[PDB]
DNA sequence: ATCAATATCCACCTGCAGATTCTACCAAAAGTGTATTTGGAAACTGCTCCATCAAAAGGCATGTTCAGCGGAATTCCGCTGAACATGCCTTTTGATGGAGCAGTTTCCAAATACACTTTTGGTAGAATCTGCAGGTGGATATTGAT
DNA sequence: ATCAATATCCACCTGCAGATTCTACCAAAAGTGTATTTGGAAACTGCTCCATCAAAAGGCATGTTCAGCGGAATTCCGCTGAACATGCCTTTTGATGGAGCAGTTTCCAAATACACTTTTGGTAGAATCTGCAGGTGGATATTGAT
């Protein structure tokens, strides 16, 4: 008895990422690597996040990762802020930015 | 003699300010009863989860707040620096709300 | 007061203040409350109708993320 | 009341990346709605792809396209990879 | 080898409305693509709304709301009660 | 022998409807209820654009309805055109329209 | 000789092309530019003609639109003339580029 | 014959984006209603174009692609239209 | 450009709300065996797309002339920001009934699953049909010129 | 203001491809009629958590005052694009042939869908644990006037 996650060397559930599979309605048939192939992008995807998250964290003397961490790491990052393009990620504030033409005379 | 800070040196101080920061902006009370009442106009005698109530405040500030920097780079394509209602209509009029 | 009217100046102006507006039009104030208006009829009209079909008496935060998914204003921890 | 959730897969996942840091209760719930955001958008895209090409079975070759019309980029060669990995392994096991 | 489409209804509602009046097939290529399109947007949300339900049926009371969902006022209010129409009167049989 | 849309005194395939619902895995099962209702939806609909782009056509003084009187009816039309707002009809041009402050004296 | 003063034959242009459905773009130049684009992604590829077809359909709709966009916001700074500032400005807020 | 070569060849596609005139461009900017265009718009739309080809062009050759054809098809561009955001009615989608 | 008035930043301590870890249940995943099905391979086909070729005219490019647009500059009224004194009300606990959302068991109507009789939608098509595309021009405006 | 140069709309008429009418083949579909499985409403009651009145209380909304400077109007003129005319390139059109590809048909097996019983990984509530919100205030820093 081995669980598939372990097979394939993941920490994300293929055999619930199979289940979720077989329930939504997405096809009538699910393959042996769809669930394994999900996971272990869904992981990636994860790992990616949690990273430029941490060193958001890290940035601003605190260890713990608050949702405004997760902001600062999607919107700075050109792919991932794309990726979220369309979703609000609830107290996260906005990054820092005033138009130049608002600065004083200088 | 007073001392007075120059006509937008202080709204650039709450421009740091509040975007540095990540809690809501709208009173909390005011904008339940603001959503009791809408609700209110389709289905009477209805009851909100708390989340509920949360969800659609951080919803509806983000949407106001994006929409504020569309309005303001319309108004400084306009060579100007006050945000004006034509700036949030041709923001909104350009997004698709409008028609 | 109408409730909309509860969303106060000084509110509106510090939602401007985070979108990085620096002078503001004293009609702003309005056109921002039907605005806002216009927003939340929207995505409760569309919340409601979830609840109404779950044959339910509260409105939940699985109603509302819904909605707002349903209008493209994607909103993430409160479920979903 | 049993209620199923990610936040424990990303914690173990949040210790292999940063091993000395932690996560608030909401900006946890936020990582569960990203997983299952991304899990529909790469779900749905393969299940029209099946539709497309009249195949009744979503395989990992469907996953595969699928990632790559959805993520940006670099995004997609890297999941691509990740994923090409695991099943390779996973057959090798 | 042999295709689809709902031209000869397009057709049957075309002569219910303007007697006189035809169509060209440039202009019935786009009616089936209303039609179809029109279709998924219903039949999906009717999808989710049953999956956030937990119900494993998509009945007419979920293509019921969806179709609330899906179309603006005054065309969901006349769509509506020709649906509510047609499967009262489909039962009567 | 009666068709099942016949009694539902529709012209739209209630069958049709009825299996597309089936092959497109929308869910586990369909009720008997919503092929008949989904279709009359699309009926009502296509009868819908079709008064209106009639109308166009005989406006242009044409007897066959071509796509840019399906464009014509959807523009014009602030419900249809909602509902359409993030579609593109082939060869269906624009609505004539000009901006006030382009125009002369 | 005669000639219509500055503005009067674009006018005149636009209730032209805004009466029609014509696509407005060359075919034949539009074919080499998708087939060129195309080949840069995959090679020895063939196109279906309607494959082309819907391409400039798409194509000329997009940018008809995005046209109207760039004018209201020449018009919002008080001008009459579009210019790349106004373009930029229009995809800006329609979340194409940001 | 199926000897030395690659079977003949079409010569070599350049600078084709160039092909969009001036006039053509002005055309579609008349249909939109402007009434005048500063000289740097030109360049400027064929860039906007290129990158508005590019992103449907890349994602119907992935459906292409996918089904294991040569062949880009209407549907695959109809879908990689579906998929942007900008339905395409009256070529098959 | 020096004070001088003020706001933002940054150091140290400490206790609790909120995060992490531990503690046994059990829904769900994994393991084995039988049954059902999908979709690549091989082999022949047939529509479709590619590439010419030839003729010719529609439309692109270029150069000239100047109308009028947009932006620089100067002016000046009044709208909005900064400041401040007055008090209304939103916010924080938090404790208390009960409308309601759910968890559990029962089970009829409603929805499969499958074999059969029967109709209808799609395709080819010769036939005929017939809406309307493409090309010319005076009557009716409306300038642009003088 | 009078007069010539002109674009567009609507009518003129036959030229033919694109739409409509049978003629009929004819299967993939839909309808009909059993045997059969089951999703979900219905009655039922627990553990949520939602509405709410108490209500002290200071954080924050508000009304007024004073003038800083921003927006909007006006005047002007360089020079950029609009209009147009000339030359002629290349797209458009239409008929033609060749091949590579797609699509249909038959088949063998690898792969997936059950069906059922055995094994824990994941969850919830409780017990153990600690990161950072907060309070205080001189230090650092930026702003504004004389
Ligand atoms: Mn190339
Ligand atoms: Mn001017
Ligand atoms: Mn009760
Ligand atoms: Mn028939
Ligand atoms: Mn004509
Ligand atoms: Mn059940
Ligand atoms: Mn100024
Ligand atoms: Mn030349
Ligand atoms: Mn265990
Ligand atoms: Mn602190």
């Amino acid at each position: 008895a081995k669980t598939r996650s372990s097979r394939a060397g993941l920490q994300f559930p293929v055999g619930r990422v199979h289940r979720l599979l077989r329930k939504g309605n997405y096809a009538e048939r699910v393959g042996a690597g769809a669930p394994v192939y999900l996971a272990a992008v869904l992981e990636y995807l994860t790992a990616e996040i949690l990273e430029l998250a941490g060193n958001a964290a890290r940035d601003n003397k605190k260890t713990r990762i608050i949702p405004r961490h997760l902001q600062l790491a999607v919107r700075n990052d050109e792919e991932l802020n794309k990726l979220l393009g369309r979703v609000t990620i609830a107290q996260g504030g906005v990054l820092p930015n005033i138009q130049s033409v608002l600065l004083p005379k200088k | 003699k007073p001392h007075r800070y120059r006509p937008g040196t202080v709204a650039l101080r709450e421009i740091r300010r509040y975007q540095k920061s990540t809690e809501l902006l709208i009173r909390k009370l005011p904008f339940q009863r603001l959503v009791r009442e809408i609700a209110q106009d389709f289905k009477t005698d209805l009851r909100f989860q708390s989340s509920a109530v949360m969800a659609l405040q951080e919803a509806s500030e983000a949407y106001l707040v994006a929409l504020f920097e569309d309005t303001n780079l319309c108004a400084i394509h306009a060579k100007r620096v006050t945000i004006m209602p034509k700036d949030i209509q041709l923001a909104r009029r350009i997004r698709g709300e409008r028609a | 007061r109408d409730n909309i009217q509860g969303i106060t100046k000084p509110a509106i102006r510090r939602l401007a203040r985070r979108g990085g507006v620096k002078r503001i039009s004293g009609l702003i104030y309005e056109e921002t409350r039907g605005v806002l208006k216009v927003f939340l009829e929207n995505v409760i009209r569309d919340a409601v109708t979830y609840t109404e079909h779950a044959k339910r008496k509260t409105v939940t935060a699985m109603d509302v993320v819904y909605a707002l998914k349903r209008q493209g204003r994607t909103l993430y921890g409160f479920g979903g | 009341t049993r209620k199923e959730s990610y936040a424990i897969y990303v914690y173990k996942v949040l210790k292999q990346v940063h091993p000395d840091t932690g996560i608030s209760s909401k900006a946890m719930s936020i990582m569960n709605s990203f997983v299952n955001d991304v899990f529909e958008r790469i779900a749905g895209e393969a299940s029209r792809l099946a539709h497309y090409n009249k195949r009744s079975t979503i395989t990992s070759r469907e996953i595969q396209t699928a990632v790559r019309l959805l993520l940006p980029g670099e995004l997609a060669k890297h999941a691509v990879s990740e994923g090409t990995k695991a099943v390779t392994k996973y057959t090798s096991a």
